[PDB]
């Protein structure tokens, strides 16, 4: 249980592989 | 007299036409004739005039709440077509 | 910081200030450096590898480079101008990332 | 053989081709396809690279096609062994300093100089010297350069001067050390200066941004149009996977010959950056992720409260003409009849549609014998537009501008900065109108900058003086041209987007505003207490404001119309899907009509256009643009007591462009424009 | 046998994203993208195979110009779990680097006769 | 095959290819040898997807295989066989996949359900699609 | 063995710079209209290489940045032009040149 | 453009020879056994442009080229990311069959397959290609006309000036 | 013609039942089983249009959906 790829649920900082960063809406 | 009552009437006139035919002569005439009366008259009225080469002549008015009501104008004479606008005015006031 | 500044070059075998060529890849997840894009340990990358490494002095204003030191295993011949290089700007062989500098130029 | 038309022999056969062409084009014409490097259709003639070498009877030794002139009887051989070996040698010329950086080099898979050594070279080399080395200079944040690769044709530099006109590049030295690029440390400044590389055939000359981040063959193209400007210049967009990677120009002599201005070359990074991907509603803890249900319930109890004209809409730069008469049918439903543009224009006249387009066709300006700019910047408003000002130019046409002093690529007389010396040129005292007058194919453009001015009515009556006296419009030329810096401006105005006569003679402060892509508007056309539905792909200064935000697709991901400055109707297709839970727009407003109770009777991509047609039958005629009768001065006639109710304001004739690289909601994301322009302002 | 990405001697990689590798694989077992280094360079954000697409053709060692894919003489690398057979450049480089030295030895053998 | 100067015995092989710019797509080509005269001949028939050829195996008996894998990939009908059936595909599959437009991974997929202890057929979804490179050069002359 | 200028480039050095100013004298600048005379006005640009020999006589033997740029000035033309028929020619120097 | 007198001229006339039997629209996707929402599918007919990179008019509608240049494309669907690798996945069928594989000589051979399948079609005419050099640079000799900046005038001449 | 052809599909279809090249699984699989199952199904009938339910399932209509 050593390898896995970066998408794994093992992987620490699994990795969603989006192209598009998302607008993040101003607080409150 | 009834010119100044299209822009209470209508919201929007539409004049369709063909840039080169036969059948829109007649529509051409009332363009070139009668337009600059009509606007005269109901400055803030708009009246498009739409032109294209395979274009069916037609006259659109569009009542309150996007009631539109077509007349075709085809191989009609320049006075016709006021009457026929007369006529969409009238049913304009019939609503 | 990184999520609004531009994408650029730190100029070894580029300009200083250059845009850097980039794909979409990582744009979602957040990664914005390229050894992030494809490494998720903290060890030394190769870039911290080949930026270790010295530039070598030459004689003349043209450099050979073959990657290795045999032609036929390494990089294909490679012919690099030595004209306005020093010690601290360094001409770069794009296949290999060795770098090269010569006083030749200017007259010596 | 009619009167112009010789007869030439191709390889044996007979091809009548006018006097003028050269024996590459008789060949091109003849089906025969010449090895070429240098010579470029839309360049001037080099004649360097020598690789298009043909046999000519009467010449002793090969000439070149391209710059030899075609004579009557001429008998021309293109298969002729000897000039198989010409080929071959040239090839080997070409080759034996070029450098061993195929699998490095961005033109890999679309490299001129490959193809014709496979196809025109021997596959064996016996040199065995040492290569030349050049190194490297910047000119600027778009274009990268490896002069190692540079086969000295002079594309470039002829681009440059003919057709770029900042005159920048040159070779400078001679013989083999002859190296091609500013001698200074200098920055191509063009905004044209994207093409050297589509011009470039050995990838010397490369993009910056595009560098190393996919193959030629790796890449599916859709032609589509370029909304960065209302020239809607004809594009191709490669895509791997769902990401643009590339966006390339195509032919339409119509529109653009084959030119592509930077920031629509350039603006895709910005379609990575800033998206919205989920339908988002307004809490006490701010916008927050919502479904399709929910925001459309939200929208229903917003629009009940509102009534009549507090119902309110705005339409963007970007904004496709589906889009746009779905808002207006959805609307006029409700019973609203404030339908604005955000450039400013809002009211301006969509009655003739000979007022608000270029009448003559952006390809019959090169007929034109004196030019008159009207508070125009065209070098901003469209850079491919003042390309082909600048070749009228060459021919030999006068130019004049009425507006501000600004840095035209040609050089052109100054008439005059303000108002008052269009009005002196309109009333005939002028050498200039002297020469309007004279000129049998006299063109007057106005810039989209008189019309979004508060005394727009008396400026183009102006305008339309100066049209009768001068004679612009006459028969078989009309000469009266309008220059949009938008692309949903001429199709809202051919739709009839435009405020109904209750909403300009009593405004009413709106209780709900619709933004359809609209990140330009004014402060002041909200209230600040309405109810604001922005629909649209980027996150900006319209989502900001938004108490619902619809997701919507961007021009590379859906099928959409719109319409030039010229009125020609063109059409996307949709390169890369939908990102997220976002929808065509057309779709999410008649959705939307549905919800709140006024339901729309199309249902389908091609009733909307049935639809479009009926509203304007030009619309049915997709790629064609359709000629208007000259109605200008009825329309004055017309508005008689209007024009003399508009004032005259202290304001003088200028582009409302500030920064040529950002102006919509894309440019403003994209990082490559911000490096633009923090290169220019430094 | 199984697969390997190498570096120079100065713990530089050879590989220069040139696509060939993956333009000829049969079975289209390779993905690669790439970008622009902060140096300069011509480097892969990705490069993954598929071992279970895999044909070990060996076609992607003779298009590689630089050498820097090649298939290395490993065979015992089975696997319990399909998912540790789809190879990634870092697993790639790791595999390059445990087996550098005979690689080394026998591309030396071969360059004679290739 | 009977006449005395050419006696083609043998028939090697029948097959179709699918030109879908023609009017009548499909060319049936039929390859024969003959021992005698050491000769290979090639015999064509061109035809569309609703006419028919007639069956050759009481000529050859060989041909009766071939025709069926041709029926199957192609569509051709053939008059008269014994009995034409599927030889290749799965059963149930009504397309013909040799036919250039029928795409390259076809339409369906094959899994086992836990839910049903079966092993069923379902619409065709891809974890990685098939990647067209395209390669061709404009310069390129010998594409006809 | 190369001779004195080794670049087809512009070398910044602390001599030859933007910041380096270059004009001709009232004698050089008659020297400089009766040189255009012979030229028709509006081919003004064919007294290019005259007017760089001038100033390269006048500026010592070197023809720096400041004398491309003032005589690209002077003839209304692209410096680029200048520069390239400066960069052709063997007998403009572009680097520092001796008393002889 | 005069003939490539090779195969090609055994696969036109056989071309001519031979003919298909007329059938009703629709009728032969029926016969196919595709699943029919396929015909719901809509079609572009259209030829690819110049890729403006290359100079090469073979994928152009140019006398010079011999091969098939009409394409039927499907509209583009939905692709996502793999979670796992990130590889682009797809539930589309008919991705890349008409790309790679429908060639056509002629708008009318693609119209005529289409309407026979039963497949809707929009065909797009290619932007006209015309090698018509403009009249500033006309010819070699063009670029150094008097046209550049008019003829020479000749008050700098000393009889002139005297 | 395309009848006859269909036809003689539809006679394969069932030749492939009755001479049991295809099996007991395939059959319960591709007829009975959705058979049953449409019996079986109850759903609401939908005050929503249909353009409306499609827009709120999937951008792309034409995409088909799977365990609906
Ligand atoms: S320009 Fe062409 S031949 Fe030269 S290195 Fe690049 S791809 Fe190879
Ligand atoms: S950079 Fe490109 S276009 Fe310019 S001269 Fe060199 S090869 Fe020609
Ligand atoms: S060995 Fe063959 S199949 Fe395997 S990755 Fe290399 S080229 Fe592809
Ligand atoms: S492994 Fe070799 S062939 Fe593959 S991308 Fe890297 S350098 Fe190119
Ligand atoms: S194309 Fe004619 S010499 Fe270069
Ligand atoms: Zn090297």
């Amino acid at each position: 249980e050593c390898y896995n790829p970066k998408g794994s649920w093992f992987n620490p900082a699994k990795r969603n592989w989006k192209k598009v960063e998302i607008w993040q809406p101003p607080q409150v | 007299a009834w010119k100044t009552a299209l822009t209470t009437t209508f919201q929007e006139l539409r004049i369709t036409l063909s840039q080169s035919s036969s059948s829109s002569a007649g529509a051409r005439e009332f363009v070139l004739g009668q337009y600059a009366e009509l606007k005269a008259a109901n400055p803030l009225l708009p009246i498009l005039v739409r032109e294209s080469n395979a274009a069916q002549a037609s006259l659109t008015a569009r009542y309150d709440f996007g009631v539109e009501k077509k007349v075709s104008i085809e191989n009609d004479s320049a006075s016709g077509i006021l009457s026929k606008l007369e006529g969409l005015v009238k049913h304009g006031q019939s609503l | 910081a990184e999520k609004n500044k531009i994408p650029e070059t730190v100029g070894g075998a580029a300009f200083k200030g250059d845009l850097r060529g980039t794909s979409a890849v990582g744009l979602g997840d957040g990664l914005y450096s390229h050894t992030s894009k494809w490494m998720q340990g903290n060890g030394k990358s190769p870039m911290d590898y080949i930026n270790e490494v010295e530039p070598i002095k030459v004689k003349g204003l043209v450099v050979a480079s073959h990657g290795s030191d045999d032609p036929a295993l390494g990089c294909p011949v490679e012919y690099i101008s030595l004209k306005g290089t020093s010690y601290e700007n360094p001409a770069v062989c794009k296949y290999t990332g060795n770098r090269y500098y010569s006083d030749c130029w200017k007259h010596g | 053989l009619p009167a112009d038309k010789m007869e030439v022999f191709v390889n044996g056969e007979a091809v009548v081709v006018p006097k003028n062409f050269t024996v590459l084009q008789a060949c091109d014409a003849a089906g025969v396809d010449v090895p070429r490097f240098c010579y470029h259709q839309r360049l001037s003639i080099a004649g360097n690279c020598r690789m298009c070498l043909v046999e000519i009877e009467k010449a002793p030794k090969p000439v070149a096609s391209c710059a030899f002139p075609a004579g009557p009887g001429m008998k021309i051989k293109t298969d002729t062994p000897v000039i198989k070996k010409a080929r071959e040698g040239v090839m080997e010329f070409l080759l034996i300093n070029h450098p061993l950086d195929c699998p490095i080099c961005d033109q890999g898979g679309e490299c001129d100089l490959q193809d014709q050594a496979m196809i025109f070279g021997s596959d064996r080399s016996r040199f065995i010297e040492y290569k030349r080395a050049v190194a490297d200079k910047n000119l600027g944040p778009l274009i990268k350069t490896s002069m190692n690769r540079c086969i000295h044709c002079t594309r470039c530099v002829r681009f440059t001067h003919e057709v770029a006109g900042t005159s920048e590049l040159g070779i400078t030295g001679r013989g083999r050390d002859s190296e091609v690029g500013t001698y200074i440390e200098k920055l191509h400044s063009s905004e044209l200066s994207g093409n050297v590389i589509d011009l470039c055939p050995v990838g010397a000359l490369l993009s910056k941004p595009y560098a190393f981040t996919a193959r030629s063959w790796e890449l599916k193209g859709t032609e589509t149009i370029d909304v960065s400007d209302a020239l809607g210049s004809n594009i191709k967009v490669d895509c791997r996977g769902t990401e643009v990677m590339r966006i390339t120009p195509r032919l339409n002599d119509a529109i653009n010959e084959e030119w592509l201005s930077d920031k629509g070359r350039f603006q895709y990074d910005g379609l990575k950056r800033q998206r919205l991907n989920t339908p988002l509603v307004k809490g006490a803890k701010g916008l927050e992720n919502a479904t399709w249900s929910a925001a459309f319930d939200a929208i229903r109890t917003a629009i009940a409260g509102a009534k009549g004209n507090e119902l309110k809409a705005i339409a963007g730069k970007l904004a496709d003409a589906e889009s746009m008469i779905a808002l207006k049918d959805l609307f006029n439903k409700l019973g609203s009849g404030n339908l604005i543009h955000e450039d400013g224009s809002a009211t301006l006249s969509a009655d003739v549609r000979s007022s608000y387009i270029a009448n003559t066709t952006i390809a019959s300006i090169e007929k034109a014998d004196v030019i008159l700019l009207v508070g125009t910047n065209p070098r901003f408003e469209s850079p491919v537009f003042n390309a082909r000002l600048r070749k009228v130019f060459l021919d030999g046409a006068k130019v004049g501008l009425v507006g501000e002093k600004v840095d035209l690529t040609y050089a052109y007389q100054h008439l005059g900065a303000d108002v008052a010396a269009l009005e002196s040129l309109a009333s005939g005292k002028g050498a200039f109108f002297e020469a309007l007058k004279g000129a049998k194919n006299p063109v007057v453009i106005v810039g989209s900058s008189v019309l979004r001015r508060d005394d727009r009515e008396a400026v183009l009556k102006t305008v339309n003086d100066l049209v009768d006296a001068a004679g612009v419009v006459k028969e078989g030329w009309n000469g009266f041209n309008v220059l949009h810096d938008n692309a949903s401006r001429v199709a809202a105005l051919d739709i009839g987007f435009v405020p109904s006569a209750s909403a300009r003679t009593n405004p009413v402060p709106a209780k709900v505003v619709y933004l359809l892509g609209s990140d330009d508007f004014k402060d002041e056309e909200i209230p600040a207490d309405a109810f604001v539905i922005y629909q649209g792909h980027h996150g900006d200064k319209g989502a900001a404001r938004a108490n619902v935000v619809l997701p919507g697709a961007a021009y590379t991901e859906k099928a959409s119309l719109f319409a030039n400055t010229e009125g020609r109707v063109q059409t996307t297709r949709t390169a890369v899907p939908v990102l997220g839970d976002a929808r065509e727009d057309w779709k999410i407003i008649r959705a939307l009509s549905e919800v709140v109770g006024q339901q729309l009777p199309y249902d389908s991509q091609p009733q909307v256009r049935a639809r479009l047609a009926e509203v304007a039958p030009h619309f049915a005629e997709i790629g064609k643009a359709e000629s208007a009768l000259w109605l200008n001065g009825q329309y004055f006639k017309g508005v008689k007591d209007l024009v003399a109710k508009a004032a005259r304001s202290t304001a003088s004739l200028a582009t409302n462009i500030s920064n040529y690289y950002m102006t919509d909601a894309i440019s403003r994301a994209s990082r490559t424009m911000a490096k633009c322009t923090a290169v220019r302002q430094q | 046998g199984e697969h390997a990405l190498r570096r120079y001697p100065t713990g530089e990689e050879r590989c220069i994203s040139c696509k060939l590798c993956e333009a000829i694989c049969p079975a289209q077992a390779i993905t690669i993208e790439a970008e622009e280094r902060e140096d300069g360079s011509r480097k892969t954000t990705r490069y993954d195979i598929d071992m279970t697409k895999c044909i070990y053709c060996g076609f992607c060692q003779e298009a590689c110009p630089v050498d820097a894919i090649v298939e290395g003489p490993n065979f015992e690398f089975s696997t319990e779990t399909r998912e540790e057979l789809l190879y990634d450049k870092q697993k790639l480089l790791e595999n390059g680097d445990k087996w550098e030295q005979e690689i080394a030895a026998n591309l030396r053998t071969e360059s004679l006769y290739r | 095959r009977d006449h005395v100067n050419l006696q083609y015995k043998t028939l090697i092989d029948i097959t179709a290819v699918d030109y879908p710019e023609r009017s009548a797509r499909f060319e049936v080509v039929y390859h024969l040898l003959s021992p005698r005269l050491n000769n290979r001949i090639r015999i064509k028939v061109v035809v569309d997807e609703v006419t028919s050829v007639p069956s050759v195996s009481r000529i050859w008996n060989a041909a009766n295989w071939f025709e069926r894998e041709t029926w199957d990939m192609f569509g051709v009908f053939f008059s008269n066989h014994p009995d034409l059936r599927r030889v290749l595909t799965d059963y149930g599959f009504t397309g013909h996949p040799l036919r250039k437009d029928f795409p390259l991974t076809g339409y369906t997929e094959v899994r086992y359900d836990y839910g049903k202890k079966r092993v069923i057929s379902e619409p065709l979804e891809l974890t990685q699609e098939f990647r067209y490179f395209d390669f061709s050069s404009p310069w390129d002359t010998l594409s006809r | 063995t190369n001779s004195t200028d080794v670049f087809n480039v512009h070398h910044d050095t602390p001599e030859n710079n933007k910041d380096t100013k270059f004009d001709f004298t009232e004698a050089n600048y008659k020297l400089v209209n009766k040189i255009m005379s012979n030229y028709p006005s509006n081919y003004k640009a064919s007294a290019m290489i005259p007017l760089l020999d001038l100033a390269q006589q006048q500026n010592g033997g070197v023809v720096s940045l400041a004398v491309m740029n003032r005589v690209a000035q002077i003839l209304e033309v692209p410096p680029i032009k200048v520069y390239e028929v400066a960069t052709f020619f063997t007998m403009f120097n572009r680097s520092k040149m001796g008393k002889y | 453009a005069t003939a490539p007198q090779d195969f090609s001229l055994a696969m036109k006339k056989a071309d001519e020879i031979y003919s298909g039997k007329t059938v009703k629209a629709g009728d032969i996707g029926f016969s196919a056994g595709v699943p029919l929402e396929t015909y719901n599918r809509k079609v572009r007919i259209f030829c690819p442009a110049k890729a403006a990179s290359q100079s090469g008019l073979g994928r152009t509608l140019h006398p010079s080229s011999k091969a098939p240049q009409w394409k039927i494309v499907f509209e583009n669907l939905s692709k996502w990311e793999n979670p796992l690798m990130g590889w682009t996945s797809t539930a589309d069928p008919l991705e890349n069959v008409g790309r790679s594989t429908l060639l056509f000589y002629t708008k009318e051979e693609a119209a005529a397959f289409c309407a026979k399948h039963g497949w809707e079609y929009v065909v797009d005419e290619p932007n006209p290609r015309k090698h018509i050099r403009q009249k500033r640079y006309l010819g070699y000799g063009d670029n150094y006309s008097i046209k550049r900046k008019g003829v020479p005038d000749l008050a700098h001449l000393p009889s002139n000036r005297s | 013609r395309v009848t006859d052809l269909l036809i003689f599909k539809g006679r394969e279809e069932l030749e492939t039942y009755l001479f049991m090249y295809k099996q007991r699984h395939h059959a319960i699989t591709e007829y009975i089983e959705p058979y049953q199952i449409k019996k079986l199904l109850i759903e609401r009938k939908s005050s929503n249009s249909a353009f409306l339910d499609s827009f709120y399932e999937k951008a792309y209509p034409l995409v088909h959906s799977k365990y609906a």
